[PDB]
Formats: C-alpha cells, sequence, structure tokens
RNA sequence: ACCGCUGAAAGCAUCUAAGCGGGAAGCCCGCCCCAAGAUGAGGCCUCCCACGGCGUCAAGCCGGUAAGGACCCGGGAAGAC
RNA sequence: CUCGAUGUCGGCUCGUCGCAUCCUGGGGCUGAAGAAGGUCCCAAGGGUUGGGCUGUUCGCCCAUUAAAGCGGCACGCGAGC
RNA sequence: CCAAGUCUGGGCUAAGUGGUAAAGGAUGUGGCGCCGCGAAGACAGCCAGGAGGUUGGCUUAGAAGCAGCCAUCCUUUAAAGAGUGCGUAAUAGCUCACUGGUCGAGUGGCGCCGCGCCGAAAAUGAUGCGGGGCUUAAGCCCAGCGCCGAAGCUGCGGGUCU
C-alpha cells in the first residue's frame, strides 16, 4: 500500500523482491506491506 | 548431491535429462549452463559458477533432479481439503464434478499425467507424477473453487485453520 | 414526446386538471415521455384543493398522446388529447377513478390498476 | 549569504523564541550524541521544535544536551508590491556550518535515549548524522 | 467466389404474426469463376470460357461446395441461406453526392438570433492558434451516395423460386432497388 | 526467386549490431547482401525491456501513421538502414540488401516475432 | 494490478532471475472501411501475335490487330467540372 | 519577441489530447459476512443528461442518472458567428 | 550514419542506469574491520520440560510479561527470563530470551565503503543525436598504447604595411 516507506511490522512479515521491487510480507492482512 | 535409487534410468543429453522408472515415466529437461552430474549409480551438483550466484542455480537442481527421481519411481500426492456445509464432491467422467452452489457444479480433467482421486466425496486430492505439475494443478483448482475463510468452507490447502 | 414543459391533463380525479412535464423517466439520456413511460413533472393547475394542489411536485404516467403510437400490430392509434396519471413511486395511481380510455399498453408496463378503472382501453 | 540589518537597527538583540538547551541525564565516559554535515540557516522554529520532540518521547537521562540556537533572519512581501523592498523580518536561526557538534546523548548504558535522539534525527530536516563520541557509546 | 450475391429487388414488410418488413433481393445462380486457393505457388482466378453471350462485350465451406456448382459447369442456384438465417450484405452507399458539413455529417447548426440571418449551414471551427495548423482529424464534406456499405446481423427469413429470390429481415440493403447486393452470415452473434 | 550469389551472407547469435553495421559498409561501396536467418540472430540480454525497445517500434502510431514493421525481416530493415542517409545511393542502398526468414538461398528471433515476428 | 505452482543462493522459507500457469470495458487479432503512387508498383484468368522502311546496343520515326479503347450521341439516386 | 500592431471576458460550434479515473472493468485492504459503503494499486475505452437565476465561468436551486470528472492547447479557437 | 583502435590491461554492472532530481527505504551486489563459537561439536531443522516466591503499585469494575503510569528483585534447583510476544472478562495455552541424541565445518552481527532498484505522475507522438548496445557489446572507474581533427602550427609559393 504505503508504496513509499516500507519497514516490518508483525516481529515477522518479511522483505522479500520481486522485480527488484520490495514488497512486504507477513503472516497478516495487516501488512500487505508494498511500493 | 543425492541418489538414484531402483531403475532410475538417466540420459543427460544436449541439456535435457530422460529419466524412465516405474509408474514415473518422465522427460524433463535441464540447463546447458551448467555443469551435469551422473555416474550410474548416484550422481549430484556440478559447479559451473562455484560462485553463490550459479551456486545457488545448481543449489537449485539438486533438487530439481530430486525431483525427477522420487518423481520417477514414486509419483506425488496432494492432499486437498473439502471443506463445506453445502458443498461436495465425488468423481464423475475421466474428471472430478466438484459442487458448492451456483448452480452448474463443473468437470475438471487431469490432462496426460495428472490425476485425482475421489478416497471420499467430502475429501480429495491428486497423484501425478512431478511434484511441480502437481502441487499446481493440484491448487488451481483448491482455489478454482472460493475457499473464503469468511467463517469456514470451501476448497483449502490440507493443514488451515478459520478466521473471525 | 411529452418533455421539458409540454403539458396534459388529468383523467383519474387525483385531484388534478393539467401537469407541466419535467424529465423523462428512466435514465440519462432519454427524451421522451409516451404513455406507458413515467414522467417527473408538476401541476399547472388543480381542483379547488382536492388533495393535490396547483403546483405540486409530482409523478406520472404516459396514457394519451396525439404522438401516434405504433402497434406492433403493425396498426396505428393516437388521441385527440395528451394527458396521464399521477402515481405513488410504487407506479400507483391515486384518481380513485378513471377518464378517456387508454391503451392496452399500461398494461405492458404495469398499472392494470387503471388499465380496468378506465372506461375503455383501445 | 545574505544577512541582516544590524544587531539593533535593524533587528538585532532578542532571545529567539525557542527551549533552551539541556535535557537528559550526566555519565563521565559514554559518548552518544549527532551531528550533521549540511548548511542551512537552521530553520529556527522547526529547530526548537524537533529537539523538542526529542524530549516528548524520552523523558529523563540521555545529555539531552544540544549545542544549537539561531540569531539572524529573512525577510520580505511588505509594502508595495516587489520592486524597491523595504524589509519585513520573520524567522531566524543560524548556521549549521557544513557539519558540526549538534546535540548529546550522552550517558553511560542509557541506548533507550539512542534511539530516542534517533528518534530525533528523523525529524529535524538536513538529513542529519547519527554517531558517538570519544569512546563510542558504550 | 467465396460467399453468394446478387441485386436489390425492393421493400415491404406484411403479414408474419406481429408483423415484419423486409426485402426482396434476385440471384439464382451467377456461374463460378475458378475459385481461391494459393497452391503449388500463387493461384487465384482462372477463367475457361463458358460465360454468357455478351459478357465478351467487355472481354473451407463457403468457396468449397463451390467447387459443387463451379465445377458443374458454372452456375449455382443461391438459397442455402434457408429459414431463418444470417447472411450479411454490402450494399453501395447511394449516389447522394458531396453536401455540407450539415448530414454528411451530424452537427448543430446556426442557432436562432442567428440561426437564420440569412446565416445557416457550415461548420465551427479547425484547429487553435498554438496547436499546430490542421488535423487530418474533422471530416469534411466527405461526399456520399458511393460507399461500400453494408452491414451486421442480417437475418433472412424466408426464400422461393420462380426466379431464385429472397426474402429479408429488415431491408437497409444500402443502395437502391435493382442495386448491387452481396450477403454472406459473418462472425455472427445471435448465432 | 533464386538470384546471384554476389553477398552470400546470413545470420543467427551474433550482435545485432556492427551485424548489420557491415552489411552496409558492404551495403555501401556497391554490394547486395542477400541473406536470412532472422530468428537466429542475436541481440542484447535483457529480453523483456529487450521486446521493449522495438516494440516501441511495435505500436508507435502516430496518426499520420507510423506503421513500424512486424518480422525479423524489419528489425533488420530498420536498424541496417539505419546506417545510411536518405538520398539516392542510401535509398538504393535499402532495396540492394535483402533478408528473410530460414532459408531460400544456400536472440534474434523473440522480439519481433514478440511485437509481430 | 493483482493471485499461484515448482525451488536456488539464506542445510530452514520466498511467484523467483532462470521454468510453468491464473487474471482485465483494456493492447494484437477478430467484426466493418479504405488501401500497393507500400517508386519492394504485387496475384491470377481471359484475350491479342511479330508490320513497315531508314547506319545499330537504329528500346527512333509508319500501317495495323475493335484484344482493345476512345472520342461524339443517348441516357442514369453518377454525378459542380 | 509583438505598439509598420498577436482582436482581450462568457457563449457558440468543432474538438484534441492527459491522469493524479467521475461512470465504467480488474484487483489487494477493511473495524468487509449479505447488501451497500470506506482505503489504495492498474487500467483511459467508451461515456459523464434538461432546466432555473445570473454578461458570466463559479456558483446555489430544480428532476434525472451508473456517472452526472480535474486539466491542457495563447485559461483551443473573430480572417467561424 | 561521419574521418579515425568492434586497441590491449585489470576492476565493476545484469537496471538499459547510462539518456536530468531530493528526504526517505531494503540478509541487491562486490571489496574492507568487529562480538560468539563446531569436538562447554556453533545460527535456521527435530525430541522435550515450555520452573517456582513471580498472580508486586495507579487504575482495579481488569495488570496478574500479552490495557497502560511505576518495579525490576529473591530463589530450591537442569536457569534464571525486569516472563519483548496472539489473546480474552481478569485468570486459563503456545513462543524463545534454555539445551541431549541424530547431524557436522563455517554460522549470526554493526562500523567502512565503490556500483545499483522503489520514491519520480502529463496533456500532438514517440526518443540515446539517430540506428543502436549487455565481461573489445557498451557504460562507468584506474592503467599503457597508436590513429583522427581548426582556417592553429610546419612545407610550398605569391601578397602587403611597419
Amino acid at each position: 500500500k504505503v508504496r513509499s516507506s516500507v519497514k516490518k511490522m508483525c516481529d515477522n512479515c518479511k522483505v522479500v523482491r520481486r522485480h527488484g521491487r520490495v514488497l512486504v510480507i507477513c503472516s497478516n492482512v495487516k501488512h500487505k506491506q508494498r511500493q | 548431491p543425492i541418489e538414484i535409487p531402483a531403475g532410475v534410468t538417466v540420459t543427460v543429453n544436449g541439456n535435457t535429462v530422460t529419466v524412465k522408472g516405474p509408474k514415473g515415466e518422465l522427460t524433463r529437461t535441464f540447463h546447458p549452463d551448467m555443469t551435469i552430474t551422473v555416474e550410474g549409480n548416484v550422481i549430484t551438483v556440478t559447479r559451473p559458477s562455484d560462485e553463490k550466484h550459479h551456486r545457488a542455480l545448481h543449489g537449485t537442481t539438486r533438487s530439481l533432479l530430486a525431483n525427477m527421481v522420487e518423481g520417477v519411481s514414486k509419483g506425488y500426492e496432494k492432499a486437498l481439503e473439502l471443506v463445506g456445509v453445502g458443498y461436495r464432491a465425488s468423481k464423475q467422467g475421466k474428471k472430478l464434478v466438484l459442487s458448492v452452489g451456483y448452480s452448474h457444479p463443473v468437470e475438471i480433467e487431469p490432462e496426460e499425467g495428472l490425476e485425482i482421486e475421489v478416497p471420499s466425496q467430502t475429501k480429495i486430492i491428486v497423484k501425478g507424477a512431478d511434484k511441480q505439475r502437481v502441487g499446481e494443478l493440484a491448487a488451481n483448482i483448491r482455489a478454482v473453487r472460493p475457499p473464503e475463510p469468511y467463517k469456514g468452507k470451501g476448497i483449502r490447502y490440507e493443514g488451515e485453520l478459520v478466521r473471525l | 414526446m411529452i418533455q421539458q414543459e409540454s403539458r396534459l391533463k388529468v383523467a383519474d380525479n387525483s385531484g388534478a386538471r393539467e401537469v407541466l412535464v419535467i424529465k423523462v423517466l428512466g435514465g440519462s439520456g432519454r427524451r421522451y415521455a409516451n404513455i406507458g413511460d413515467v414522467v417527473v413533472a408538476t401541476v399547472k393547475d388543480a381542483t379547488p384543493g382536492g388533495v393535490v394542489k396547483k403546483g405540486q411536485v409530482v409523478k406520472a404516467v404516459v396514457v394519451r398522446t396525439k404522438r401516434g403510437v405504433r402497434r406492433p400490430d403493425g396498426s396505428y392509434i393516437r388521441f385527440d388529447e395528451n394527458a396521464c396519471v399521477i402515481i405513488r413511486d410504487d407506479k400507483s395511481p391515486r384518481g380513485t377513478r378513471i377518464f378517456g380510455p387508454v391503451a392496452r399498453e399500461l398494461r405492458d408496463k404495469d398499472f392494470m390498476k387503471i388499465i380496468s378503472l378506465a372506461p375503455e382501453v383501445i | 549569504s545574505i544577512k541582516p540589518t544590524r544587531r539593533e537597527y535593524i533587528s538585532g538583540i532578542p532571545g529567539k523564541g525557542i527551549a533552551q538547551f539541556k535535557m537528559g541525564n550526566n555519565t563521565y565516559p559514554a559518548q552518544v550524541e549527532n551531528v550533521v554535515e549540511k548548511p542551512v540557516q537552521i530553520r529556527h522554529n522547526a529547530l526548537e521544535a524537533a529537539r523538542n520532540a526529542a524530549n516528548r518521547f524520552v523523558q529523563n537521562s540521555g545529555k539531552f544536551r544540544i549545542r544549537k540556537f539561531p540569531f539572524h533572519v529573512i525577510r520580505e512581501q511588505d509594502g508595495d508590491g516587489m520592486r524597491a523592498p523595504f524589509g519585513k523580518s520573520v524567522g531566524t536561526a543560524a548556521r549549521s556550518h557544513g557539519a558540526n557538534h549538534d546535540f548529546i546523548a550522552w550517558v553511560n548504558p542509557d541506548p533507550a535515549v539512542e534511539f530516542a535522539w534517533r528518534r530525533a534525527y528523523m525529524k529535524v530536516t538536513p538529513t542529519v548524522n547519527i554517531d558517538s563520541s570519544p569512546a563510542g557509546n558504550a | 467466389v467465396q460467399g453468394f450475391a446478387g441485386y436489390k429487388a425492393g421493400m415491404t414488410p406484411r403479414e408474419g404474426m406481429e408483423t415484419v418488413p423486409v426485402t426482396v433481393i434476385e440471384t439464382p445462380p451467377m456461374r463460378a469463376v475458378a475459385l481461391r486457393a494459393y497452391e503449388q505457388r500463387p493461384l487465384t482466378e482462372v477463367w475457361t470460357d463458358e460465360f454468357h453471350s455478351e459478357l465478351d462485350r467487355t472481354l473451407s465451406d463457403r468457396l468449397d461446395h463451390a467447387l459443387d456448382i463451379v465445377e458443374d459447369g458454372g452456375e449455382h442456384a443461391m438459397n442455402i441461406f434457408r429459414a431463418g438465417e444470417y447472411a450479411d450484405v454490402a450494399g453501395v452507399t447511394k449516389g447522394k453526392g458531396t453536401q455540407g458539413p450539415v448530414k454528411r455529417w451530424g452537427v448543430q447548426k446556426r442557432k436562432g438570433k442567428h440561426a437564420r440571418q440569412g446565416w445557416r449551414r457550415r461548420i465551427g471551427n479547425l484547429g487553435p492558434w498554438n496547436p499546430s495548423r490542421v488535423r487530418s482529424t474533422v471530416p469534411q464534406q466527405g461526399q456520399t451516395g458511393y460507399h461500400q456499405r453494408t452491414e451486421l446481423n442480417k437475418r433472412l427469413i424466408d426464400i422461393g423460386e420462380g426466379g431464385p429470390y429472397t426474402l429479408v429481415k429488415g431491408s437497409v440493403p444500402g443502395p437502391d432497388k435493382r442495386l448491387v447486393p452481396f450477403f454472406r452470415a459473418v462472425r455472427p452473434n445471435d448465432q | 526467386a533464386e538470384f546471384d550469389a554476389d553477398v552470400i551472407v546470413d545470420a543467427r547469435d551474433c550482435i545485432m549490431g556492427r551485424v548489420a553495421s557491415q552489411v552496409a559498409e558492404q551495403a555501401l561501396d556497391g554490394e547486395t547482401v542477400a541473406v536470412v536467418n532472422a530468428e537466429r540472430a542475436v541481440i542484447t540480454g535483457r529480453e523483456e525491456q529487450i521486446v521493449e525497445k522495438y516494440e516501441k517500434r511495435v505500436d508507435i502510431g502516430n496518426d499520420n501513421g507510423y506503421f513500424y514493421p512486424k518480422r525479423p525481416d524489419g528489425i533488420f530493415k530498420r536498424t541496417i538502414r539505419g546506417m545510411l542517409p536518405k538520398k539516392q545511393r542510401g535509398r538504393e542502398a535499402f532495396e540492394s540488401v535483402r533478408v528473410y526468414l530460414g532459408n531460400p538461398y544456400d536472440t534474434l528471433g523473440e522480439i519481433s516475432e514478440t511485437l509481430g515476428a
């Protein structure tokens, strides 16, 4: 969502690279981190 | 770094690795952009990079291989869950005939290779020859039929949970 | 047929007399109120305060138009007049009674209510 | 570097209006602090503020000391339009000479205050440098 | 010849059950000229004279079944087109000519207070100042009457021979009676 | 079909650059180069963004038009032709070169095809 | 966009670089409308046959072949001409 | 740049781009069951109505509607009113 | 395209960056220093008990780590958990912040960098100058090498003023 400025929720929410892209991931709809 | 138990006929030509076995008749591909590894009684990883990068590159093949095998000899299995207080299924035709409202159930076919099973209407699952080609299709239906976890019911990957 | 401010009498008794045609009811664009159709107009004048009253925001439908209506029966029908009936959101008349005849129509687009009240439906 | 008209004819002799220096707590060795590298008539206000919000998030022991302070200012629109511009003041600060000793998060073992200041940098404006002092930070 | 076609009979409606207007169309089997194939090399149109008597005054189903009638000797009766079907026809506009941006192209003209002023017909404008001279956009008095017009969802209702002729569902053949009609039921949707 | 044997060449793998380059080179001087290979051809990795650029030849459509060929055939069309001008010789110099798909006379097959191949 | 499968490098996970799929009134195609003057002038069928005399690579001047066309006339929802 | 001169507001017509998208599809999100809303990512195809009072745009009001978009191009257009 | 090394040497790119941008992010990648250990046989797999006085103070109607303001100590023992954590009405389960067998040889951390991807949306139609280019493609950094190219400088010869 935040497109710009993502940084680790749940004590897990991972750091993944898709299309060089960095989009938050972690066992929660409440983390759908993306930029 | 693995093996090739009983029957694993192995032919690595051009970059293709031909593996013949029991209920696992399979012909897969395998990079020329690296180093093959086979010796008639085992086999393993070849270092056409030795460097982190390609390192993994095969650090994957390894499995890759591991697949051919276990795949060629003993086929794969995907455990599916039929969790629907209304939905339901039980093979029919050379395919499956699931149902879950709407009005028109649906007939789904496991093209040469893939093959589904109705152990008992409620639950089901697939037994192919390539974990790969399996997990996929296996799921490609597990969803096909909305698992909607709003409060519990639908096709779900074995070992799920609930919600609120 | 019948929009902006073309006028049309009553045949029911709702307590009216005549009514100005605001909008043709249906959805955007649309430019026409043809019997069966439903109009968004008001009172140009209504009896001595029966129940309606001059200048009253309103809702009425189509039943009399000298515009001539081509019946799927390659037939043709029209009238010496142009007017219709009020309604209760629920495509339901008010006039307790009818007046000049009308046309199958109505039925086809819901209204019986009048369909029969009518002295004669042509 | 345009600066003002004089220290007592235009606008010179103030308090600049702000929120004093010291906070946090002592500490003999532990060198915990912050400085910069950017040049900028440090935005007073912005300034004053910032630092403060710093205390807002911590509270006590962590040299919430801070070695800054504006003392001159700009000016602009007031009068005719754009031409012969007289001057109407507003917004004093101080030149953050391309880096230097900012404020200090100084204390034994109290990073619970390092993170703080940290929060203090985040804020600020001109980037900022996160650092330690003679020894480091313990 | 890949298709089937002839000319405009005319229009009129009448009968049915609710009633419905169509159009008449003339055409037995206008013989069969070679047939489409690009085999061994470039092949398309031959001509083993067998035509009319005057014509030298100027001297894979569709096409396939053809082979059926085009080898028979030439001609080929029209009408698979049967009871309730959708071919498509391509008339020829209609010598309507060069007209004003009026009908030629929908547009509102000279309003009121000036919707007469011995004023009238004539488009509004071209292009702005900075943009650049002109566009190939805004049509123009783009003549008409000659266009190779046609359409779709062309449903045929019935037919009979006495003279091989066809009855149509809604005319709009484009061109005028005695006119050049060609039909088909192309990528039908009503299918 | 069959022609001379003047500029007897082909393609495949190579670098879809200097490739044409000389093609012309002799494209200039005054020679005819009839080869072929298209597909086989070759050019920058980064396929992806690889097939992009020339799809930039793809839908680069300007009212005034702007076709932008859709078969290897072209790719080389552009490019090459690029090497030359547009007064006489050059031009002609564009009729004097000619290539083709598989083989008529004794990564370079994806962008095309891709955007038309 | 967005969702997945198979699995490295991170011996555990990951739609992932490489391997394979899902998914849009949208792009390409498809449906109508031109259209090779696209100087790369395209295809194909159906006609016409080697005429005269002159210096030449006379690819230049004449009767021709209704193959054939035209012009002039008479006419067209063809149309300013 | 133009005063040896670029005729300025609003309207009219004829429109053409653009996307931060109003309607429209596709998505993930929700304190989302349904339904309907809110949040934000992808997409411009097509489309986005009659009046009123105001020189006006803007704007308020009246009846619609899925919707009744923001802005370009001399806040497009006077050798077109 | 247009004249001149698809020179050689050794690094760095895997985005077409080059071919305009900032704050702000992230086991991208390559090169440098630190803390703990792998035979008290180490981080992420797996077997198991996931300790007791801890159930203290404001608010308690509920702090009793898992509302929040202050504590942060003691322990009989395999050590510790000021019990960072999902919850519910507070209590009530799991999770390491702990290690045996089975593995076994490199595993987690911050400072220093040089290269690089999200932020970075626009109106006629598209853009490195164009065709174009991914270990001489070519870019960028550090090294040697030879060629181009002005009307400038040498050779040719005339001109002309001081």
